[PDB]
Parts: C-alpha cells; sequence; structure tokens
C-alpha cells in the first residue's frame, strides 16, 4: 500500500570479488511479483540440478 | 600440489608404469541402458564405427532412437524438463533487449 | 549471481558480430610442413609436464638474458628477488605487465598439471581431483593474482564466482550438505579457455618483441613549401627573412596590427598571409578548446593556462576593437527620436521630483575634506599590507599618502582636473578567470584614480542627499542583499489578497538582465542625460573619461561606445542609466506612484494608499545594478486582454509557445512552474509588453536569459532568482494542507497586519553561485603549486566563510551544495596529503588539518560530518609518579555557529527599535548612550550596534553608495572579493567564530590532546602557555611527524634510517630530511654513549653501598645504539657477593615480589627508540624488549638477571622492566631523574629538536 | 594536408622573379 | 573509521542552524 | 626553477653501506638517491621526476619488499650413427623402425641425433644414410 503509492509518485513525478548486494533486483512490492506460482509440470516434470526427492 | 623448490617429476620415472586409480563412472544397468552400455565412457565413442559416426575426423554423428532415449534419460538431472517457451514469457532475449533499450530493469533480470 | 550471469549473456547475444570472411590458414599445419617439428602420440600428463618445464625454461631465459642474477623464479612460478633490491637494479628488472601475466598463466597451467600428476601417482582420488580442478578454476584470484597485471580479468573472476554460486546451490541440496565436495569444473574451465583465446596474440607479440607543437609543425610545413618553391642559391638569406616576416605577421595579428612588408614579393606576402590565417585559426580553436576544458574542470599548469587566458584576452580585445569600429561606421545605434524621447522622459521625471541639479564642488565645501579622506581610504583598501609594490604600485601609495598629507592641494588639483582635463592616459586591462565567464578589470592612472574616487564619493553623497535615486534602485547602503530578498518576499506576501485566485486573478513575477547594459550606453546620449542632474563641467569630465584608449600588453583601442566600467564613478553612471531605464519600463505615472510624492517619499516596497498600490498591474519593482525584478498582478480581464494583444502581434496557432520557456530545473517537478497554455501565454504576453517599452537600440531584454513565473489557479508556486537566492513562495491556503515544523531553508512569511502565516518561502542556492564556488576551489587547488599548506587552507577558509555567511539558510536547504562542499573539503585534504607524501594514505588523522594555526595546525573550518576516532583523543603525560593516560565525538560544523538570516533580521528590527527607545530616553536624560547600555544588544542589528561606537562613525556617515562601490570593486581590483556584499566598517561584523575555535580545540581533545600528536613532548617544554612561533611546510610536517609516520597510516614499511634508530613508515622525504638534520653527526650513538656514561658514573658513586665489586663498560658495538632487532649488554656489575634479585618488574612497580634466586653479575641494557603516536608507550616497549631479548639467540647476555631501560626520545619517556636487587630500584629511579634533568647529550638532542621545530 | 591547402600559393610562389628575392627585407 | 569528510545530508535532524551560536561581550 | 638543496645542506649524511638489517631495509643517510628519484626545492619539497616508462605493477610494489628470498668427435658421431643406421633409411627412419616397443640401440641412435642437431644443423632427421655417408667421405 505505502510502497504502492510511493512507486506511483516516483513514476509520475578496491578489488570487489563478490557482487554488491545493492545491485539486486526483484525487491518488489506487488505480492503477485514476489510469491510467483511455481510450475508443477503436471507433477511429472522437475527442475534441473536440485535433488529429485526434495 | 607440489613444493616451490622441487623440479617437476619425470613422467617416465613416477607415472609411466603406475596403474592409475579408477575414474568416476556410473554403473550403467545392463538392460535399460543396453544401447549405450558398450561405448558410453570412451575418449571418442563410435569413432571407428562407420554406421554411427562420419569417420576418423569425427565431424558428424547419426544415432538411433533407442540410443537417443537412453542418452536423454541419463542427462535428465541437467535438463529443465520444460515442454514450452511460455515459461520465458517477458524473460527472454527480446524482453531483455527492450529493457536495456528503455533503460529499465525487469525484476530478476539484468540491470 | 543469476542476474549478473544474465547480463553477460544478453551482452554477448547483443554485441555479437558476424565471423569475418577469410582464407583458411592453419598454424600447426604450417609448423608440420617445416623440418623443425615432428609428430608423436603421448599421454596428456606427460605433455603437461613438458609444457610446464618449457614455460619455466623460457621465463628463466628471459630473466637471464640481460645477465642479471638477483631475481629467482622458482618452479611454482613465484618471482622473488634474491636480495634487497637497488634503485638502479629497480630499473633493469622492469619487464612489463605482459611478463607477469604470462608467468601467472603458466602458474595456472602448473596447478592443473600438478593436480593431474597427484591424481596419477595415487595421492588423491578421482573425486578429489575433480574437486581440486573446480576449486582452481573458481578460486583463481586467490591462487594466482593475475588481476593485478590486467584489470579486465575481474570480469572473468566474478563470472567464475557467479558460476560457483549457481552450481553449488543446486549441487548442495537434500542429503548433500554444504562443504567442499563438488567437482563440476565444466564451467570455470570453459571461462578460462575463452580468456586464453584473446590474450594469446597479445602474449605472442610481447614474446616476439622481447625475443629475436602542431602550430610549429604547420609553420615548418609552410616554410618547407616556400623553400620548395624557392631558389636553391638564396637559402641562408631569405629563409630567415621570410620566417622573420611570418613572425612579424603573427605578432601583428596577435596585436591586431596590419603587418605589411613592401619589399617582400606579392606571392610571398600572400603565402605568408595564408600561413598567418591558418596559425590564427589554429590558435583560436586551441584557445577555445583549452578554455572549455578548464571550465569543465581539466587540470593544467597555471603558466600555460595564463597563456591561454591572455590569448582569449587578445580575441576579446580584437572583438571590442571591431565593435567600436562598427559603432564608428554605423554611427549611434539609438535613433534621434528615441534619444529625444528618453531625454524628455527623464526631464519630466526629474521636474516631477523637483530635483536640484548637483553643482560643481565649491572651494570651501563643508565636507570636501571628509569625502577626500573617504576616497583615499577606499583606494587604500585595494593595497593590502604586502611587499609586492612595483614602481606604479608604490607610486599610487606615494600619491594617496601625499594627498593625506595636504588635502587642500589635492582638492584643488581634483577641481582643476574636473574643470580642464579632458584627455587622459591609456587604461590597462586584465581579466579575472572565473571559469564560468571572464570579467574585465581596468587599471586607471593613480592621479586619475584619485580624481575619479573623489568624484564618486562626492556624487554619491550629493545624490543620497538630494534623493536622486528612488528606493527601488538597489543595492542600497541601508540593507544587504540577503535582506533585499527577505524584504522582497515580505512585500509580495503583504499585498492585498495577493494569494487569492477564486476570481481567476494571476500574479506574474518577472526577472531579466538588461542585456549588454554597460556596452550599449551611447556616450553622447550619456552626456546629455548627465547634464541635467550634475553640472555640465562634471558631466563633460566623466563622459570624456570613458572616451579613453584601453591597452593590454601591446594591443590597444579607444572606447567610444561602451563605458569603461572600471572607473570609480562608473557606479554612479550605471545607477543613473538604470534609473532612466526604470522610467522607460514603469512609465512616469507608475514610477511616481511607487516613489511617492517628493516631500514624503515611500520606502522600498510601500505605497501611500492601497488604492495606489492596486492602481496598475505592476505592484512591485526592484532594479539591481542591471537585473530587474517586476511583480505583476492581473485580474482575469487584464490578463486576457494582454494575452489577446500578444497573440495578435505574435499568433501561436500550433501551441508552440511551450518550447522556449525557461524553468527552474533545480526544484522538483511538482514545485516548478507548470506549463499550462493560459499561464505560458500570459508569461509570454507580459514579457513582450515589457520588452516593447524598451527601445532595442538602448538596451534589450532577452527571453532566454529571463524567467517569467506565473501564479494562477494552475500554478500554486511563485518562483524567482534574486541576488543569488533561489526562492519559491508557496501560500498556505494553496496546496500546502500540511502542518509544518521549523525547517532551516524555509522562511515563514506572515501578513504584517494580521500576523498570520500565509505563505512559506523555500530557499536555495543559485546554480551560478554553486558553480562560482566550485571554480574558486578549483582555482585554489590548481594555483596552489609551490604554496605553503597554510596559504591553501587560508584560501579555502576564506571561500567557505564567504559562502556560508552569504547563503546562511540556503546552503542548509541546498543538498547539492552540501555534497559539493564535502567534495571540495576532501579534495583540499587530498592535495595536502599528496604534498605531504606522494602515496595516498589511509585514515589520515584529521587533527593535522583542524588544529588551530596558533596551536601548530592548519585551522581548517569544517562543513562536513567528520567523526574523530576515539583512538585519537588519547594522550599520556609523564611525571615522577609515572606515565598517566587520559581520554576526552563529532567535529563542529560552521553552519551551527552562524545565526540564520531570518533570526538575524527579526533580532535586528527588535534591537534597533530598542535602540530608538533608549536613544530618546537618553537625550531626555541629556547624556550619550554608553557601553553599559545596549550591552545586551552588542552583536545584534544588521547595521551592527558596534558601528555606533566606532571612531570614524562621523566620517563613515558621509560615505554614501558604499555597497554599490564595493560591488564595483571587483571591476577594478585584481583580487576576487568574497565579501563584495558587506563592509566591515559600515555593517560591522556579521559573524563570530571564536566559540567555534574553542569548541574546535575541545573536540580535537583539548590543547594537550592536540599536542600529543605533535612533537611538543619532545621539546621537553614544561608547559604550552608561554610559547610563541616565528612567522613553513617543513616545520609543519616535522611538527606533526609523530602522528604522520605511524604504521597505521602507511603499511608495508618501516625502512630503517641510517645510523639512526628511527623507523619511517612510508617514504616521507620531508620528514626524512628533517630527521637526518636533527640526528646529524651520529647523534643517536652519542645519546647512547652519554647515557651509558652517566649511568656508569651514578653507579660508581653508589658502588659500595649497593654491595658492588666493580662496574664494567661492556664492549658496545658502534652500531649497537641503533640495533633494534637484537641487543647486547651495556653496563656490567660485579657484586663480589651474591645479590638477591626480584622478578622482572616495571620501574614504577613499587610492589615487587622476590624471584627466590641469587646472582653475582647484573647486566644493564639501554634501548633507545623513536615512539610514534600509536607506540610511544615506553612501559610496554621496555617490557616487550626485555622479555624478547632475554629469550633471544642473537642477543647474548652475560647473566639471565639484569635490567633493560628503554628511553623514548620522542616523548621523553622511560621505563625499566628487568630484575632488581636491593637499592637498585630507588637508585635507578633517582638516576633516570638526574639523567633527564641534566644529561649533556639528551639536552643537546632536546635543544636540536627545538631548533628544528623553531619553537622557543 | 597542410601542403595540400598551401599548394595554390606554393605554385603561385614560383611565378615571382629573382629580382625581388635578394631585396626581401628583414625584421 | 577513516578521516574522510562526510556529507551533512540527513545528519541535521538533531541540530538547528542557530544553536551553539554565541555573542561576544564588549572589550 | 627552485635550487635543489644540496645533500651537504642537511649534513649528517653518514655513508652507510649496509643494505638491510633484520629484514627491514636501511635507508641511506644521504639524500643523493632521493634527489635522483625526486629533486628537492629550496624549501624542502619533493617534486618527483615524472616516471614516464612502461607499467610493471609487480615492480612498482614488490609485495612490500616481498619476502627478500664429453662430446664425441664429429667424425666419431657420424661413424656411430652410420653404423647404427640400417640400409636405405634416414635417422628418423631408424628411430621409427626401432621405436615399435633394441631399446638401447634406439636410445643411442636418438642420443647421437640429438647431439648432432645440437652441433648446429637442424636437417639431421631429414637425411638418408647415403647423404651422411657422402658427407663423411667428404670430411675424410
Amino acid at each position: 500500500k505505502s510502497k504502492e503509492l510511493h512507486a506511483i509518485k516516483e513514476r509520475y513525478l578496491k578489488f570487489v570479488f563478490e557482487w554488491d548486494a545493492s545491485e539486486d533486483t526483484s525487491i518488489d512490492y506487488n505480492p503477485l511479483y514476489k510469491e510467483r506460482h511455481q510450475v508443477q509440470l503436471l507433477g511429472r516434470g522437475f527442475i534441473a540440478g536440485i535433488d529429485l526427492k526434495q | 600440489p607440489f613444493d616451490d623448490e622441487e623440479p617437476p617429476l619425470d613422467y617416465a620415472d613416477n607415472i609411466l608404469d603406475v596403474e592409475p586409480l579408477e575414474a568416476i563412472q556410473l554403473e550403467l544397468d545392463p538392460e535399460e541402458d543396453a544401447p549405450v552400455l558398450d561405448w558410453f565412457y570412451d575418449h571418442q565413442p563410435l569413432r571407428d564405427s562407420r554406421k554411427y559416426v562420419n569417420g576418423s575426423t569425427y565431424q558428424r554423428w547419426q544415432f538411433t532412437l533407442p540410443m537417443m532415449s537412453t542418452l536423454y534419460r541419463l542427462a535428465n538431472q541437467l535438463l529443465t524438463d520444460l515442454v514450452d517457451d511460455n515459461y520465458f514469457y517477458l524473460f527472454d532475449l527480446k524482453a531483455f533487449f527492450t529493457s536495456k533499450a528503455l533503460n529499465m530493469a525487469i525484476p530478476g533480470g539484468p540491470k | 549471481s543469476y542476474q549478473k550471469l544474465l547480463k553477460y549473456y544478453v551482452l554477448n547475444a547483443l554485441k555479437h558480430r558476424p565471423p569475418k570472411a577469410q582464407k583458411k590458414r592453419y598454424l600447426f599445419r604450417s609448423f608440420k610442413a617445416t623440418k623443425f617439428f615432428q609428430s608423436t602420440k603421448l599421454d596428456w600428463v606427460e605433455v603437461g609436464l613438458q609444457v610446464c618445464r618449457q614455460g619455466y625454461n623460457m621465463l628463466n631465459l628471459l630473466i637471464h638474458r640481460k645477465n642479471l642474477n638477483y631475481l629467482h623464479l622458482d618452479y611454482n612460478f613465484n618471482l622473488k628477488p634474491v636480495k634487497t633490491l637497488t634503485t638502479k637494479e629497480r630499473k633493469k628488472s622492469r619487464f612489463g605487465n605482459a611478463f607477469h601475466l604470462c608467468r601467472e598463466v603458466l602458474r595456472l597451467t602448473k596447478l592443473v598439471v600438478d593436480s593431474h600428476v597427484q591424481y596419477r601417482l595415487g595421492n588423491v582420488d578421482a573425486f578429489q581431483l575433480a574437486d581440486g580442478l573446480q576449486y582452481i578454476f573458481a578460486h583463481v584470484g586467490q591462487l594466482t593474482g593475475m588481476y593485478r597485471y590486467k584489470y579486465k580479468l575481474m570480469r572473468q573472476i566474478r563470472m567464475c564466482k557467479d558460476l560457483k554460486h549457481l552450481i553449488y546451490y543446486r549441487f548442495n541440496t537434500g542429503p548433500v550438505g554444504k562443504g567442499p565436495g563438488c567437482g563440476f569444473w565444466a564451467a570455470g574451465w570453459r571461462v578460462w579457455l575463452f580468456f586464453m583465446r584473446g590474450i594469446t596474440p597479445l602474449l605472442e607479440r610481447w614474446l616476439g618483441n622481447l625475443l629475436a607543437h602542431f602550430d610549429l609543425e604547420l609553420r615548418a610545413a609552410v616554410m618547407h613549401d616556400i623553400l620548395d618553391m624557392m631558389p636553391e642559391g638564396i637559402k641562408q638569406n631569405k629563409a630567415r627573412t621570410i620566417l622573420q616576416h611570418l613572425s612579424e605577421a603573427w605578432r601583428c595579428w596577435k596585436a591586431n596590427i596590419p603587418w605589411k612588408v613592401p619589399g617582400l614579393p606579392t606571392p610571398i606576402e600572400n603565402m605568408i598571409l595564408r600561413y598567418v590565417k591558418a596559425k590564427a585559426d589554429w590558435w583560436t580553436n586551441t584557445a577555445h578548446y583549452n578554455r572549455e576544458r578548464i571550465r569543465r574542470g581539466a587540470t593544467v599548469d597555471k603558466t600555460v593556462c595564463k597563456k591561454n587566458l591572455g590569448r582569449l584576452t587578445r580575441l576579446y580585445l580584437k572583438a571590442e576593437q571591431e565593435r567600436q569600429h562598427n559603432y564608428l561606421k554605423d554611427g549611434p545605434y539609438i535613433t534621434a527620436e528615441e534619444a529625444v524621447a528618453v531625454y524628455t522622459t527623464t526631464v519630466h521625471w526629474l521636474e516631477s521630483r523637483r530635483f536640484s541639479p548637483i553643482p560643481f564642488p565649491p572651494l570651501s565645501y563643508k565636507h570636501d575634506t571628509k569625502l577626500l579622506i573617504l576616497a583615499l581610504e577606499r583606494l587604500k583598501e585595494a593595497y593590502s599590507v604586502k611587499s609586492r609594490l612595483n614602481q606604479s604600485q608604490r607610486e599610487e601609495l606615494g600619491l594617496i599618502e601625499q594627498a593625506y598629507d595636504n588635502p587642500h592641494e589635492a582638492l584643488s588639483r581634483i577641481k582643476r582636473h574636473l574643470l580642464t582635463q579632458r584627455a587622459f592616459k591609456e587604461v590597462g586591462i586584465e581579466f579575472m578567470d572565473l571559469y564560468s565567464h571572464l570579467v574585465p578589470v581596468y587599471d586607471v592612472e593613480p592621479l586619475e584614480k584619485i580624481t575619479d574616487a573623489y568624484l564618486d564619493q562626492y556624487l554619491w553623497y550629493e545624490a543620497d542627499k538630494r534623493r536622486l535615486f528612488p528606493p527601488w534602485i538597489k543595492p542600497a547602503d541601508t540593507e544587504p542583499p540577503p535582506l533585499l530578498v527577505y524584504k522582497w518576499c515580505q512585500g509580495i506576501n503583504n499585498l492585498q489578497d495577493v494569494w487569492e485566485t477564486s476570481e481567476g486573478e494571476c500574479n506574474v513575477m518577472l526577472e531579466s538582465r538588461f542585456e549588454k547594459m554597460y556596452e550599449k550606453i551611447d556616450l553622447t546620449l550619456l552626456n546629455r542625460l548627465l547634464r541635467l542632474i550634475v553640472d555640465h563641467n562634471i558631466a563633460d569630465y566623466m563622459t570624456a573619461k570613458n572616451n579613453v584608449v584601453i591597452n593590454y600588453k601591446d594591443m590597444n583601442h579607444t572606447n567610444s561606445y561602451g563605458i569603461i566600467r572600471g572607473l570609480q564613478f562608473a557606479s554612479f553612471i550605471v545607477q543613473y542609466y538604470g534609473l532612466v531605464m526604470d522610467l522607460l519600463v514603469l512609465g512616469l505615472h507608475r514610477a511616481s506612484e511607487m516613489a511617492g510624492p517628493p516631500q514624503m517619499p515611500n520606502d522600498f516596497l510601500s505605497f501611500q494608499d492601497i488604492a495606489t498600490e492596486a492602481a496598475h498591474p505592476i505592484r512591485l519593482f526592484c532594479r539591481y545594478i542591471d537585473r530587474i525584478h517586476i511583480f505583476f498582478r492581473f485580474t482575469a480581464d487584464e490578463a486576457r486582454d494582454l494575452i489577446q494583444r500578444y497573440l495578435t502581434e505574435h499568433p501561436d496557432p500550433n501551441n508552440e509557445n511551450i518550447v522556449g520557456y525557461n524553468n527552474k530545473k533545480c526544484w522538483p517537478r511538482d514545485a516548478r512552474m507548470r506549463l499550462m497554455k493560459h499561464d505560458v501565454n500570459l508569461g509570454r504576453a507580459v514579457f513582450w509588453d515589457i520588452k516593447n517599452r524598451l527601445p532595442r537600440s538602448v538596451t534589450t531584454v532577452q527571453w532566454e536569459n529571463s524567467f517569467v513565473s506565473v501564479y494562477s489557479k494552475d500554478n500554486p508556486n511563485l518562483l524567482f532568482n534574486m541576488c543569488g537566492f533561489e526562492c519559491r513562495i508557496l501560500p498556505k491556503c494553496r496546496t500546502s494542507y500540511e502542518e509544518f515544523t521549523h525547517k532551516d531553508g524555509v522562511w515563514n512569511l506572515q501578513n504584517e497586519v494580521t500576523k498570520e502565516r500565509t505563505a512559506q518561502c523555500f530557499l536555495r542556492v543559485d546554480d551560478e553561485s554553486m558553480q562560482r564556488f566550485h571554480n574558486r576551489v578549483r582555482q585554489i587547488l590548481m594555483a596552489s603549486g609551490s604554496t605553503t599548506f597554510t596559504k591553501i587552507v587560508n584560501k579555502w577558509n576564506t571561500a567557505l566563510i564567504g559562502l556560508m555567511t552569504y547563503f546562511r539558510e540556503a546552503v542548509v536547504n541546498t543538498q547539492e551544495l552540501l555534497d559539493l562542499l564535502v567534495k571540495c573539503e576532501n579534495k583540499i585534504q587530498t592535495r595536502i596529503k599528496i604534498g605531504l607524501n606522494s602515496k595516498m594514505p589511509s585514515r589520515f588523522p584529521p587533527v593535522v588539518f583542524y588544529t588551530p594555526k596558533e596551536l601548530g595546525g592548519l585551522g581548517m573550518l569544517s562543513m562536513g560530518h567528520v567523526l574523530i576516532p576515539q583512538s585519537d583523543l588519547r594522550w599520556s603525560k609523564q611525571t615522577d609518579v609515572g606515565i598517566t593516560h587520559f581520554r576526552s565525538q563529532l567535529i563542529p560544523n560552521l553552519y551551527r555557529y552562524i545565526q540564520p538570516w531570518e533570526s538575524e533580521f527579526i533580532d535586528s528590527q527588535r534591537v534597533w527599535a530598542e535602540y530608538a527607545l533608549k536613544r530618546q530616553e537618553a537625550i531626555a536624560q541629556n547624556r550619550r548612550l554608553t557601553l553599559e547600555d545596549l550591552e545586551d544588544s552588542w552583536d545584534r542589528g544588521i547595521p551592527r550596534i558596534n558601528t555606533l561606537f566606532q571612531k570614524d562613525r562621523h566620517t563613515l556617515a558621509y560615505d554614501k553608495g558604499w555597497r554599490v562601490r564595493t560591488d564595483f570593486k571587483q571591476y577594478q581590483v585584481l583580487k576576487q572579493n568574497p565579501f563584495w556584499w558587506t563592509h566591515q566598517r559600515h555593517d560591522g561584523k556579521l559573524w563570530n567564530l571564536n566559540n567555534y575555535r574553542t569548541d574546535m580545540i575541545q573536540a580535537l581533545g583539548g590543547v594537550e590532546g592536540i599536542l600529543e600528536h605533535t612533537l611538543f613532548k619532545g621539546t621537553y617544554f614544561p608547559t604550552w602557555e608561554g610559547l610563541f612561533w616565528e612567522k613553513p611546510n617543513r616545520r609543519f610536517t616535522l611538527w606533526w611527524s609523530p602522528t604522520i609516520n605511524r604504521a597505521n597510516v602507511y603499511v608495508g614499511f618501516q625502512v630503517q634510517l641510517d645510523l639512526t634508530g628511527i623507523f619511517m613508515h612510508g617514504k616521507i622525504p620531508t620528514l626524512k630530511i628533517s630527521l637526518i638534520q636533527i640526528f646529524r653527526a651520529h647523534l643517536w650513538q652519542k645519546i647512547h654513549e652519554s647515557i651509558v656514561m652517566d649511568l656508569c658514573q651514578v653507579f660508581d658513586q653508589e658502588l659500595d653501598a649497593l654491595e658492588i665489586e666493580t662496574v664494567q663498560k661492556e664492549t658496545i658495538h658502534p652500531r649497537k645504539s641503533y640495533k633494534m632487532n637484537s641487543s647486547c649488554a651495556d653496563i656490567l656489575l660485579f657484586a663480589s657477593y651474591k645479590w638477591n634479585v626480584s622478578r622482572p618488574s616495571l620501574l614504577a612497580d613499587s610492589k615487587d615480589v622476590m624471584d627466590s634466586t641469587t646472582t653475582q653479575k647484573y647486566w644493564i641494557d639501554i634501548q633507545l627508540r623513536w615512539g610514534d603516536y600509536d607506540s610511544h608507550d615506553i612501559e610496554r616497549y621496555a617490557r616487550a624488549k626485555f622479555l624478547d631479548y632475554t629469550t633471544d639467540n642473537m642477543s647474548i647476555y652475560p647473566s639471565p638477571t639484569g635490567v633493560l631501560i628503554a628511553i623514548d626520545l620522542a616523548y621523553n619517556l622511560h621505563s625499566a622492566y628487568g630484575n632488581w636487587f636491593p637499592g637498585s630500584k630507588p637508585l635507578i629511579q633517582q638516576a633516570m631523574a638526574k639523567i633527564m634533568k641534566a644529561n649533556p647529550a639528551l639536552y643537546v638532542l632536546r635543544e636540536r629538536i627545538r631548533k628544528g621545530l623553531q619553537l622557543y | 594536408k597542410i601542403q595540400q591547402q598551401f599548394s595554390d600559393l606554393k605554385r603561385k610562389l614560383a611565378e615571382v622573379t629573382e629580382e625581388e628575392w635578394l631585396s626581401i627585407p628583414e625584421v | 573509521p577513516t578521516g574522510e569528510v562526510l556529507s551533512l545530508v540527513g545528519k541535521l535532524e538533531g541540530t538547528r542552524m542557530g544553536d551553539k551560536a554565541q555573542r561576544t561581550k564588549p572589550q | 626553477k627552485y635550487d635543489i638543496l644540496a645533500s651537504e645542506d642537511v649534513e649528517g649524511q653518514e655513508a652507510a653501506t649496509l643494505p638491510s638489517e633484520g629484514g627491514v631495509r636501511i635507508t641511506p643517510f644521504n639524500l643523493q638517491e632521493e634527489m635522483e628519484e625526486g629533486h628537492f626545492d629550496a624549501d624542502g619539497n619533493y617534486f618527483l621526476n615524472r616516471d614516464a616508462q612502461i607499467r610493471d605493477s609487480w615492480l612498482d610494489n614488490i609485495d612490500w619488499v616481498k619476502i627478500r628470498e664429453t662430446s664425441m668427435s664429429a667424425q666419431a658421431l657420424l661413424e656411430g650413427l652410420l653404423e647404427l643406421l640400417l640400409p636405405r633409411e634416414t635417422v628418423a627412419g631408424a628411430l621409427r623402425r626401432l621405436g615399435a616397443r633394441s631399446p638401447q640401440r634406439l636410445d643411442r641412435l636418438s642420443g647421437l641425433a640429438d647431439q648432432m642437431v645440437a652441433r648446429g644443423n637442424l636437417g639431421v632427421y631429414q637425411e638418408t644414410r647415403e647423404r651422411l655417408a657422402m658427407r663423411l667421405k667428404g670430411l675424410g
């Protein structure tokens, strides 16, 4: 709500080996763009890499 | 691995005749992996078999479906298991090109 | 990591280029074709070993091919120097970045191949091998350090880290815990292969190599062409003659002279002219480019920059000569009827005012001596106390002091010059290099200088007497520009229903410049205008004064159109011409209404009756020296009529009026002017109406330099730029709808009749002012050069004081100015650091800068958040009881110590009302106001109350027009004046920072705390109160040496001083030369010898009563005095019995326990040291050295029982930690007391360091 | 280049005769 | 804790411009 | 320009010879080297001579002073190789025929070839026995 209104107002008015966390994106206010519904792939497809049993 | 004042070991003296340790190899099942059971772990599989590979230059391969299925099952751990490109909606090359041109960042995308 | 990987993926896909077409050529086929190569088939590990050894051999061959043998390249490819490396040797070993990049690439290859060898031998497992390979390919910046020799490699290193993060967090899921067990090296391996694709050509080129005055050029080319077209026989005679003619032509072009050689042939002259034109074009282009670079911020030496300016002077001088030429050709740009119209306007205005023309000064004027004294004082202001006085500079002072000696002859001379002198001498000009714009400055002959100064004073006094100038003309003597802005804002806010827009009324606030005001003043029309208000002879004098030749170096012209603008009475001339322009703009009716009737003239912003106020759109008017600020108020009908008239004259069908509208971009978008069609049209209409009244030939008002802000039902903000202040008035009833606290930049405007807050005026600093200050700091840094650090800090302090006392609340409100101030402060500190040492330090203690000048520091006034570290407020003081440690926080900022302008104005009004009451109650008492009264109003009142008690207050009371005179002083004096707005004599002193200095000393940690970081404790002065300095960068760095040479600020250091016990953390060459001179002639060894001799004498005098057989002077090696790493024995005691010695305790350890042991021999060692600020603790040093040397192998001691007395020469501290036998402790205490009371060599060192510090 | 711009005056330079050459004055 | 000078932006909440500004007494 | 102050002006510049002691380097008591690196002014400044040269990041900062750490006769060789060479073969041909693994014969032949190329001719492995026999006859 407050971040909602603030976004509306804004729109209309050394060797660093590790990346700085300030460069992160996806720090969003809309709950639809944070809690994205996860694809289930009919319960038979799985994401690569992660352990299958998990 | 080695000290800073030792010349490299001679290959003919300490490595030439030493039987190396076993390498990482998965135990392929005799039945469900029959098409690939014989040549899976080779330097250049099927190089000398004119049925499946172009020739010694190793520049083209022709495979049978029972072998492609086995190779596809074995590599599933590295595979996304998606059937569509709708998953990449507004998250693909064109979207990132547009965001760069418009000087905007898609959440979770490049900045 | 995910997003960063995606970024490079997108960049690769986007920056992708088609693979170029070529012809197939293969390197390895070419190699096999030759007879030098052969083919086989080997195991991969064997080839890896061969490549490792081959690379090692090739690197060794490169190193050894210059026949040097002081660097060792081991098998892991670590290039370590053999021995301590000499400066001449530090020049032969310069291989380049390519060498070390190749060496580190071979180190990576060695790591991979050795990992595979470890796997093959059976040392590790296949899984361990894969994990090791992934670790290598991911942790490459921590295993090789390639990135130092190529910075772009951080991209690859970060990419490998990103791949590590992406892979591990899927690998380490479920039962697989987090740890070192992943070996998926297929990604980093690829990343480090595509790197080798790119650098391979580069490194092969390097190994391939290692192994087997543009204008002058153009002139030379032109001369070569001439010689090519020249006969061969005459080459030693005409070639120099032709070059001489070309040089003469260039000199004439620089001086704008018509170079011509009749003897030179016509084609030769034409070629020389073409070369001169090309050189002039190149010079103009180069000068423009260099000026743009300097203005942007490019750094160059002051000499070449001065050359560039002088080049720009010649271009402007040529342009001004051309302008005078066009005026001489085109005649008077003003038409005759325009001339008679303006003349009729002024005569009508002045007869309306019943003005009495200023007469020629009679012989016996009551105040003529007073005005002459004022003029001489004003001239003396230019000549500060200095030793740079040339023949003309000292001639001017000789003349003004002679005038002081005999005022009457001087006054007669002035009057004679007025009556007769019409022809004058050439006026020299230079320019102040304000990086935004060049300001001319004019140098007038000293006799003419005195004449013009007296005329300026006299005319200003008479005009102030006769009220020639109505109150709207600014700047006035009664009011500084910051109060100008406040009075303007209040006058706007106090108008009748000024903020009401229900009916549709619109307020318009206009500001302009009167473009080219000084330049476009016709001297004949000027004479005609001056003849009314002044005597005709005086007018003839001043008008003849501006018809004078102007010279610079070699180029000179006469000025027929412009006003000299550097004359002393140019102030009066400009202020009168501006009044005539005001008559043109306002019209006689409205001008009379504002000025009020002559017998009862109105003040700045007030009318006789409110009906008179609301009798015209123009409510307020205020002309600065050349700026104009007009405030209109229109009804709906008036606004629409004006819009209709404008559109009739200038139709706007497509609504194109919204394109060239100037706006105040510094404010937020909702706070700027809102460009609605009606408001834009109204602003354009009012500007066009104002422009039409002024004839274009006399002066012009240009839209792109003007700003017209309209307040209506659409725009709730009123904006204007006045005297450097950026103001925005926002009415409370209009779009405020919010309770407000007290904000520094916000002014709470209130209605003078109902005392209700109707509006707020937000304040900001002009972009022009911020840029001017930034350019001032840039001048300070760039013109520093060889100047002392004290002078640089003084100039910075002057600039900061001027800015912070002019823009008091505005700087607080302006965030950009705060950032600029902090940046400039850091730049000044960095320049001081670089002067101190070339290497940029870390955490330089600010105590060096912010310490007061009288206390040895620089005295930097602070405008930033500086946190003094708590480790910087620790000091130690040593007395006979021992060493006592104490502690004492944010450094105070200026803006807290200057009263805000608003509070200053309200206090001034109240205090001056109080003074009026006290003055009337006192002349009721028939006495004079004393110091006891008004004492509560001492530093109050914008005309400071203190000005009532000066000595020259009667004399100053005759100094009229001093503020405009000070403003015009920048046009005559080569020194930029930060205080162009105020005068110390008239306005008093408006700021007080003595409390700032006291809080400064308190914040740095007190006088003691400041002195701890200094070498004061080395001076062995009992107190600080009674000392004085002798007015220096060498003295400065030596004074602050103990806190500058500390290991913290400079690391990777502690090179030992020769024949000296001093560690220099960092190459501080100034400290090094100071320390060489201060320890000359083996001073450290003499110290050690004399202290050992003194202890030996003390102990001989106390031999028997301490049960001693004898005292042995142990053989001291000559370099033992400065031998820190180990030690030896200095004094050996033989007891002839067995002493009972105690556990090693400090010198002040009055409570000591017996060691339950006995000994016969007792060694005494002395360790001298130069303690810095961090490590001056003599007790810790003594205990550590005693416990280290006793348990050391290179320190041979005769007995395990002994003492080690450590003496800190830097802080005159001492402590002994070793064992003690009966009587040894109190006697040793007495001994050290006596040795630091009267040791000849310690006294020699103290006296020497006092001489070096110049502190007596 | 520079000589490419100066070529016209250079070609016109050879037009002058030798009687005006030793008469060239110095500054 | 470096000795570098920090911007006053956002650090003026607890201070006014006029506080700690004093007035001198006649000599 | 300002007169660079002499090293005698500061005085007390003992001619130290030791380069270091206990790891830490020993700076010279004389400013001759420092003046050569960067000249002083008349008031003790340090205008550094602008080091215009290649960049050596290792050299400009050496890890804070880092860690401070018989031949046989030519005719004899030719005779040996010829005796060691089979008919109608080059030296490379002999190496190939004997490398399908007498190992010691192969070792000796390859060694002789390596010495021979070390002599200064690189065309060793591209010469048949006839050419080298003729060469031996020419030198004999």
